[PDB]
């Protein structure tokens, strides 16, 4: 029963991935293709969201160059930050450097934001970075050009977007054989766990289960005619005992 | 005002660039302005200018500011503790130590003769060791005051205890004020003495019953050796075996035995204990007042040096040039603090920059809110030019 | 019982349904026969706890995680009953949580004296005693700057009426004094609330359940002051509540109780607390008397004291399950039947 | 002795753990800061056993601390107190056994 | 003779706190550092135990007995074994939630070869 709890969790994961975009051997070989497909779907989804994050880490780095070459065309620190922490970073840097700064922000278009500091001086430059890197700000130091890193970064944006377009095509190829098959894999487990939950309710006394429970009196002869015909038609000469 | 009481001279320390101009009175010099213009012409402006020391680097300049802010607090914590003690004892004015003379010169005048004072501090020492040095002196002086005050409380405890033995109430009172050989036995093989603390009502009952109360009790031993106001103290002479039987029988009657037994060395050692407690406290008290005034004058000089250094250093950091900065300390008359703070803000704030400029003017001394109180430390608001408000 | 079911009809019948999930003596004997924490989980799954440890799966299952989740569902059931409450009932539900707010205040301002981290001294806090400025008690040390900044907008603000701040900031000795004094003023205020606005069948059986809290707190203050306190009785009498059965004659003798016999001879004159200090575990005596006072508060029907009598009985149920799961995990079974079951 | 110490220490461990949970909050962080002196210390002495000089430890119990400000809280406080007493008795034995180790 | 007075700890929370109620370790007031290290199993790193051990043996010259939970000594095993001095004495005790294994005890390991 812990097995078909785990497989129920795996069928739930397959139901979440699609929304996000029987004999004992016949169950034992289909739980194998549940597990063997859950493994590849989980690793391909975890190699896709962690790659989308790496894509956004470059699309946020292109924008803080586009919005800070423009500020110069109209001892400085340039980087990315979440938008809900811009005011608290402004206040912490204003309380650290008493004045002594020219702080801007330009919204990158989770939502994020850029910032320029102009730390006028020294001896706090490694201490501003302990404010930025504490609340998860990613500084983008360039030191060469605002037109040479953009080429080497657009040579990675498209090169990684093509890996997105490969792995997501493989994902939508895999989901075609699963979306038309989940009502079988789910409905197997929903009744198999229901079988074993009921088999936990039996006695297991002398290498044989004792099932005590209620049945209406109209359906007594139906049990005594359906249980008697079924144990004899399959062979296996060890008859059941039906007492009242 | 009426949100704060002042009755002693208040100070604001400013430092400004020597090229500055007030825009609250254009066509004035800053120095001329302080005297004539500022709070109805009633401002007393005092000299507070100090020269250049030796600065490590620009890089070093940053490290120095941070420390200065911290040491300034710490010295401030100490000087407050010394004043709180002198005030607490009420053997020295509680109405001074805000405008109590330092080096027997009135406090606004003391600041006027303050140009960077020498006690151990010279202009040819490095700035990092002056920040350190000063703080070490302040911490030593305060730790001394704390120890002697600590000792003075342990001495008060001992004097109360000892006194209680000398005449108090019978629940710990041990006898040595009665030393008679007619009320106690000593050099005795069969006899001992048990003291019984008896309620005043019950005195008659005790007098009747004691001889028969335990067996083998010296008769006509009842004498009132001592009396308090709630209890009466009796001496009884009896057999050593029979002492147990008396203490127990007495408790049933509602008498309270006080276990004491006559020996010379105990009596002498109780009188000495009382004597040493008195002597210790009295020495400690005189030492405590003498020490606290001497420590106070030295810490005052130390504290103002950090404020002078700091304001200069912070100016050097924020403004750069000119290399010598125009520092003045303004002694404000009581209740004109609110007006002072505003006029300087209006006039000089523009030099610091428009971004720097915030309005949260006003002052709340009650704990109803914590807004409206300037300090560069907080992100809530900032001073808009190098200004510290000093409240003694 | 004629005007009760207007606002309290649905509230009682669910709490009366929550009462039927209290484990009986046979459901405790069936828990003491377990061999593993997994077997105890599966035995609890047949009760009204069913599948509350389902997201654990036999590996990270400790005896503290059971006490966490079994009390967490108590707290969520209390929040469901409180969300359907209105008027005097909702105010009565708030006055229950004030006593947990006091314990979370006194647990939050001891985690800052010892400089323990603020994220780990708050997971030990009680979830029902949550107010919105509870993490911000880690901002100051002294009592005045924690009252005048944080604890004015809290509903614990009328309870700081006798806490005299002599500008000594905080040691561990006076935070317990502030805790006992806040709980003293709170017991006064909540007894006056029960006497004032709570109706008559839920008044007499709630004044006893609350005077028992006052008497237990008086005995615990007057008995813990022997070992780790050297205080005057005039300052000790500000810590003892004056609402209980024990106040006017016996808390005076508990105030000047310098010895253990000064407590024992003071509690020998009161009739229902004599014999508690003679034999056995005293904490078990108080918990047994608490459950015997909560049992006969369910026997009066149209009463809002059934909420108090339910949640204290369900807390004792979580304590009994925690004691059993502590016994069957550390393999000590000499005192596994030390649970308390009146249901 | 190792088995002895482990069993007695753990019984007292389990009693404290239950107490922490029932009282509400992680009490143990609070107690650690607040404590800054020790009752049980040792004074070391040399004992010649088998011609060699060994170091031995003799415990002395100092009365600096016996009650804190966390063993009193009111009702919750009475529980910590019952726990503290099992731990002191159990531990003192463990210190004496530890002497053979050195 | 006397040169060591403190008994220190490396142990899990419930174990450490209890040892402190019993009254055996303390925190130095001049350094602001504990003569015990709290630890929680699986949650607190192997590296920090290794430092704290060095603080207690070699930088504290006042620790008389270093007590240590068996499970915990097993994480930093090299460090406990390699220290062969009696100054401090190392006393491995069975960790809370584990029985007595005689080979999680550094002194006994050494004992087996050569009597």
């Amino acid at each position: 029963l812990r097995r078909f709890d785990e497989v129920e969790r795996m069928v739930g994961f397959l139901n979440e991935v699609v929304e996000k975009h029987l004999s004992l051997e016949n169950v034992n070989d289909m739980v194998k293709e549940i597990t063997d497909c859950e493994s590849r779907a989980r690793q391909l989804d975890e190699s896709l969201d962690s790659l989308r994050s790496k894509l956004n880490d470059l699309l946020e780095q292109r924008q803080v160059i586009f919005e800070c070459s423009k500020f110069i065309e109209v001892y400085m620190i340039t980087g990315s930050i979440r938008r809900t922490k811009v005011d608290i970073l402004n206040r912490i840097l204003w309380r650290l450097l008493r004045g002594n700064l020219i702080f801007q922000n330009f919204p990158i278009e989770v939502e994020k934001d850029c910032f320029i500091i102009f730390t006028h001086g020294e001896t706090l430059l490694k201490k501003v970075k302990r404010v930025i890197d504490s609340l998860n700000g990613k500084i983008v130091s360039l030191n060469t050009r605002s037109s040479e890193l953009v080429d080497t970064l657009n040579r990675q944006i498209d090169d990684l977007q093509r890996i997105l377009d490969t792995t997501e095509q493989t994902l939508h190829t895999e989901l075609l054989v699963i979306h038309d098959q989940l009502p079988v894999w789910s409905a197997m487990t929903k009744r198999e766990k229901y079988v074993y939950t009921t088999l936990n309710k039996f006695q297991q006394e002398s290498q044989g289960l004792i099932a005590e429970g209620w049945v209406p009196s109209t359906e007594l002869i139906h049990l005594q005619d359906s249980l008697k015909d079924y144990i004899e038609t399959l062979g296996s000469e060890y008859s059941t005992v039906f007492n009242v | 005002m009426a949100t704060a009481l002042y009755t002693a001279n208040d100070f604001i320390l400013i430092s400004l660039p020597q090229n500055a101009q007030p825009v609250t009175a254009p066509g004035s010099k800053t120095d001329s302005w302080f005297n004539e213009t500022l709070i109805g012409g009633r401002a007393f402006v005092s000299d507070f200018k100090i020269p250049e020391f030796k600065i490590g680097s620009l890089d070093t300049l940053i490290v120095e500011s941070e420390e200065l802010s911290k040491v300034d607090n710490q010295i401030g914590a100490s000087i407050g503790k010394i004043i709180e003690i002198l005030q607490g004892l009420n053997e020295t004015s509680t109405n001074a130590y805000r405008t109590l003379p330092i080096n027997n010169m009135p406090v606004p005048e003391y600041l006027e003769n303050f140009q960077w004072q020498t006690r151990k501090f010279k202009l040819d020492k490095s700035i990092k060791d002056l920040i350190t040095l000063i703080s070490n002196e302040s911490s030593q002086l305060d730790a001394d005051v704390r120890a002697t005050y600590a000792n003075y409380n342990s001495a008060k405890t001992n004097l109360a205890a000892a006194e209680r033995k000398k005449t108090g109430d019978l629940s710990v009172r041990s006898l040595h004020d009665i030393v008679k050989p007619e009320d106690f036995v000593l050099n005795s093989e069969h006899l001992t003495t048990v003291l019984v603390a008896v309620p005043k009502s019950l005195k008659s009952d005790f007098e009747k019953s004691y001889e028969t109360l335990s067996k083998n009790v010296v008769p006509a031993s009842a004498s009132v050796i001592a009396e308090d106001a709630e209890y009466v103290l009796f001496n009884v002479h009896l057999f050593k075996k029979n002492v147990q039987e008396f203490t127990t029988a007495a408790r049933e009657k509602k008498f309270i035995p006080r276990e004491f037994n006559y020996s010379e060395e105990l009596i002498d050692q109780l009188k000495k204990e009382h004597d040493s407690a008195a002597s210790l406290e009295q020495s400690l008290r005189v030492q405590l007042v003498r020490l606290a005034k001497t420590a106070y004058v030295d810490v005052f000089i130390n504290w103002f040096h950090i404020k002078a250094l700091r304001v200069y250093v912070e100016s050097v950091l924020r403004y750069g040039l000119p290399p010598h900065f125009n520092i003045k300390i303004i002694a404000v008359p009581p209740k004109n603090l609110s007006k002072c703070k505003s006029e300087l803000i209006d006039a000089f704030g523009f030099l610091g920059g428009n971004a720097f400029m915030k309005d949260k003017k006003g002052k709340i001394n009650k704990q109803d809110t914590s807004l409206h109180q300037y300090a560069s430390l907080v992100d809530t608001e900032y001073e808009p030019f190098v200004m510290y408000i000093i409240n003694l | 019982g004629v005007y009760f079911n207007i606002d309290n009809g649905f509230i009682e019948g669910v709490v009366r349904g929550y009462r039927n999930g209290l484990l009986s003596n046979n459901q405790y004997i069936n828990l003491t026969q377990c061999d593993t924490l997994e077997d105890l989980k599966l035995q609890l799954s047949s009760t009204d706890y069913g599948n509350f440890l389902s997201s654990v799966s036999s590996e990270s299952l400790t005896t503290s995680l059971i006490q966490e989740y079994a009390s967490s569902k108590l707290y969520h059931e209390f929040n469901y009953i409180r969300d359907q409450s209105s008027g005097s009932t909702r105010k009565f539900m708030d006055y229950i949580t004030y006593g947990y707010m006091i314990d979370n205040v006194a647990l939050m301002i001891t985690g800052t004296i010892h400089d323990r981290d603020k994220g780990e001294i708050l997971q030990r806090c009680h979830p029902l005693g949550w107010f919105d400025t509870l993490p911000t008690l880690s901002v100051a040390t002294d009592l005045e700057s924690l009252y005048e900044t944080v604890l004015v907008d809290t509903p614990l603000a009328p309870y700081f009426k006798n806490c005299f701040d002599t500008a000594e900031e905080l040691d561990d000795m006076n935070i317990e004094i502030i805790r006992n004094k806040l709980y003293k003023a709170y017991l006064e205020d909540f007894y006056n609330f029960v006497t004032e606005e709570i109706p008559e069948p839920a008044k007499e059986c709630m004044q006893t359940l609350l005077g028992f809290e006052a008497d237990r707190r008086s005995i615990n203050i007057a008995l813990n002051s022997l070992q780790s306190s050297d205080i005057d009785p005039d300052l000790k009498s500000d810590l003892l509540p004056n609402i209980g059965k024990l106040y006017p004659l016996a808390t005076f003798h508990l105030a000047q109780a310098q010895d253990f016999e000064g407590v024992r001879a003071a509690l020998a004159n009161v009739y229902e607390y004599r014999g508690f200090l003679e034999t056995g575990n005293l904490e078990d005596h108080f918990y047994q008397l608490e459950m015997e006072l909560c049992r006969d508060a369910f026997t009066q029907q149209f009463a809002i004291s059934t909420v108090w009598a339910w949640m204290k009985s369900k807390e004792q149920e979580v304590r009994n399950i925690t004691w059993i799961a502590e016994c069957i995990a550390q393999n000590q079974r000499e005192r596994i039947n030390n649970y308390i079951s009146v249901y | 002795a190792k088995q002895k110490m482990g069993r007695v220490m753990q019984t007292a461990a389990f009693s404290l753990a239950e107490v922490s949970y029932a009282t509400g909050e992680n009490i143990g962080y609070q107690v650690q800061e607040s404590v800054s002196t020790a009752r049980f210390k040792v004074r070391a002495r040399q004992e010649n056993v088998s011609g060699v000089y060994l170091s031995q430890f003799e415990s002395y119990i100092d009365p600096e601390i016996n009650d804190f400000r966390l063993t009193g809280l009111g009702r919750g406080g009475q529980q910590v107190q019952r726990a503290k007493e099992i731990y002191s008795r159990a531990v003192e034995t463990l210190v004496e056994l530890a002497s053979l180790q050195t | 003779a006397e040169k060591r007075t403190l008994i220190a700890v490396i142990a899990d929370e419930d174990t450490t706190t209890g040892l402190l109620l019993a009254g055996i370790g303390q925190i130095t007031p001049e350094t602001q550092e504990k003569n015990f290290f709290v630890y929680q199993e699986g949650k607190t790193t192997k590296e920090e135990i290794t430092d704290k051990f060095n603080h207690f043996t070699e930088e504290r010259d006042d620790i008389a007995i270093l007590l240590i939970n068996q499970h915990i000594a097993e994480n930093i095993r090299a460090r406990v074994d390699s220290f062969t001095n009696a100054f401090p004495a190392i006393l491995e005790i069975p960790s809370k939630d584990h029985p007595y294994d005689p080979e999680k005890d550094s002194v006994l390991k050494r004992v087996r070869k050569l009597f």
